[PDB]
């Protein structure tokens, strides 16, 4: 038989649910502009009152850098058996 | 004269009406630490009068800034009562929060309306 699947999580429950969605958003936009003109009023009176970091701009390194050559332990530990082996010519 | 330690500056500042139509213009009133209710009342129109009295250390800088002042408001019986005061008390400073406060969210009593064009009275022969 065909299958209705309800996934909406309950909210067919909430009467209103426009009316509700658009109060919580104007609430909390509401706190958000309170907050927002308090902050800015503040941040005036500070100014006012008091009157009115350096970041370092990063530059190209073209640093033409050759192969970096490990110490010689180190390629020693790569390959301990070849020394003294190869023909370098 | 570099005597900036006799220097002062008394301001009475005019009457400064302060319409609050909106719950974040009340919030930013009772943000200002200035600000003190001593009349607690529901009011949509503050009148503000306040005598600034600067200080100067320097030119450009204040020694102390001191603003005090009586906010009235008219009740609906029309009767004016004072429903709190301005006590604002700084040090260095660059200027009057208090008065910047007033001139940027308040109107003065009595604005200047100034006409378009000048009306011209008399003439140089008579004047």
């Amino acid at each position: 038989e065909p299958v209705m699947a309800d996934l909406n999580g309950g909210l067919q429950f909430i009467d209103n649910l426009k009316d509700f969605t658009s109060k919580l958003r104007t609430d909390l936009l509401e706190t958000a502009d309170i907050r927002r003109a308090v902050s800015i009023e503040s941040a005036i009176e500070q100014k006012v009152v008091n009157g009115d970091k350096v970041m370092v701009e990063p530059r190209a390194n073209m640093k033409f850098d050759f192969p970096t050559l490990k110490s010689y332990d180190e390629i020693k530990q790569i390959a301990p058996e070849l020394e003294g082996m190869l023909d370098l010519e | 004269y570099n005597d900036y330690c006799n220097t002062f500056q008394k301001v009475t500042e005019t009457p400064v009406q302060v319409a609050f139509k909106s719950a974040k213009d009340l919030a930013v009133l009772r943000s200002k630490e200035w600000f003190h209710l001593e009349k607690d009342v529901q009011f949509d129109v503050l009148t503000f009068r306040c005598e600034s009295t600067y200080k100067f250390k320097s030119a450009n800088v204040y020694s102390s800034i001191k603003t005090t002042g009586q906010v009235l408001l008219e009740l609906p019986t029309k009767e004016v009562i004072q429903v709190g005061s301005v006590d604002y008390e700084a040090g260095t400073s660059y200027g009057n929060p208090v008065t910047d406060y007033l001139s940027r969210n308040g109107k003065t009593i009595e604005e200047s309306v100034i006409f378009e064009n000048a009306i011209p009275l008399s003439s140089g022969e008579e004047l």
